[PDB]
């Protein structure tokens, strides 16, 4: 796998180039918000981002080395975590607000327009505040997001019979290289060796909170689809059904 | 499955 | 100033090893077959009793009593199922295919099918134990990871209180790295392993969220009465 | 009067 022969610099460069674009919302700013219209705007946005995510994943070093089946499984597992971390990244320089789209910037109290949603906003906002506190760099952001893709579903690969954990060596090798890349990036920015392992753990513990938000967000979206608040795209329905609730 | 098709397309 | 922030790595490990809760037994009568209700009763009985030991372990985690009572409550309400689960996974390490809830209560994945929707949880736990085994997780590493979870899982949901916690979390990271250096790993392998261990916490969070929804599902189905303490730890996740 | 509350105090 050529992804294993990449230098740290080539890894960073490859991930930066694979970055999806920031999309716009169809929000008509002269129109009012309602629970249903807001959910419509957000799910619509998400669905369109999903298509760009799929093509981003294909550009993450080592992802295409995996079977179509493994790829599907990972993306099904990580999709919301990946949308959310990008959201939090986009919102870093908008304290107290979430930049869902350049033309769709919502504060906390606008979250209260959707029942159950402000709880999710509060978590996204606190995470955004942690990104600012740590002064997270873009290079680390793309490393974290690729780690989420390869890691989130890696321990849910079970054998058909016996259902025992399948050993995915290649996936772990890639993750290990992303670790090498993160450390390299920190050493180049002048962090001491001790600061490097401390900052590494801090960045990775962020993913625990991103998982949490993803699961709470998944339950919330699921709740809306079931109250028929908003119609979901087939892609979105399927991404949701890959999960249990 | 849509994801499946999007991935190979 | 403080207390935890002046601990050496050896002292951190020593402190954590000493705080460790005992391995409790189940009231399981091994002469009688399981029902859905008896299984649930056994498991929730056990968990209730572990909760009491956990709270007392948490007070023994360096830097945990420095926090306000309400921050202590918040961290435990958030991490409790994650803490029980990593505990379970750690105990089951040397038992492939099995979950050692207690020494006298070692269950196979097929026995997860006693309780509706429980086998899906069992599989995730079994998968995590298999992974601990693959890494040859060490006991010293385990105690570090569990303390990390306690201090990390709710720290964003809280700021000197939060900066203090992050200082303590950095000492635990130092301690983990110390153990790896002590084990003769190279610099590059230390960094790699650290990442590998901490990424496991993302899966443990996932299992906790899923187990929380299952436990809540089992509470509505009212198959077994849960203790007030268990009910309150659970209700802290609702809403 | 949360039980956890009491257990932590004592
Ligand atoms: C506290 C719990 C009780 C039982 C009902 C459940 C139901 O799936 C199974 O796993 C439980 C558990 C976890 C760790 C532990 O030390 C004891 C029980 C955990 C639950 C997810
Ligand atoms: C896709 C989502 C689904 C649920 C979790 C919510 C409502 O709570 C709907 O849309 C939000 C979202 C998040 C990130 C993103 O890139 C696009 C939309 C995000 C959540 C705000």
């Amino acid at each position: 796998s050529l992804a294993l022969s990449l230098t740290a610099d080539q890894m960073v460069s490859a991930l930066l180039d694979a970055e999806p674009p920031i999309l716009y919302s169809e929000y008509d700013p002269t129109r009012p918000f309602s629970e249903a219209s807001m959910m419509g705007l957000l799910t619509n946005l998400a669905d369109r981002e999903l298509v760009h995510m799929i093509n981003w994943a294909k550009r993450v070093p080592g992802f295409v080395d995996l079977t179509l089946h493994d790829q599907v499984h990972l993306l099904e597992c990580a999709w919301l975590e990946i949308l959310m971390i990008g959201l939090v990244w986009r919102s870093m320089e908008h304290p107290g607000k979430l930049l869902f789209a350049p033309n769709l910037l919502l504060d906390r109290n606008q979250g209260k327009c959707v029942e159950g949603m402000v709880e999710i906003f509060d978590m996204l906002l606190a995470t955004s505040s942690r990104f600012r506190m740590m002064n997270l760099q873009g290079e680390e952001f793309v490393c974290l997001k690729s780690i989420i893709l390869l890691n989130s579903g890696v321990y849910t690969f079970l054998s058909s019979t016996l259902k025992s954990l399948e050993e995915k060596d290649h996936i772990h090798r890639v993750l290990d290289k992303i670790t090498d890349t993160l450390i390299h990036l920190m050493a180049k920015a002048g962090l001491t060796l001790q600061q490097q392992h401390q900052r590494l753990a801090q960045l990775l513990l962020i993913l625990s909170h991103i998982r949490h938000m993803s699961n709470k967000g998944m339950e919330h979206l699921y709740s809306m689809k079931c109250k028929n608040v908003v119609p979901l795209s087939d892609l979105l329905l399927e991404m949701l059904d890959a999960h249990r609730l | 499955k849509i994801l499946h098709r999007l991935l190979q397309d």
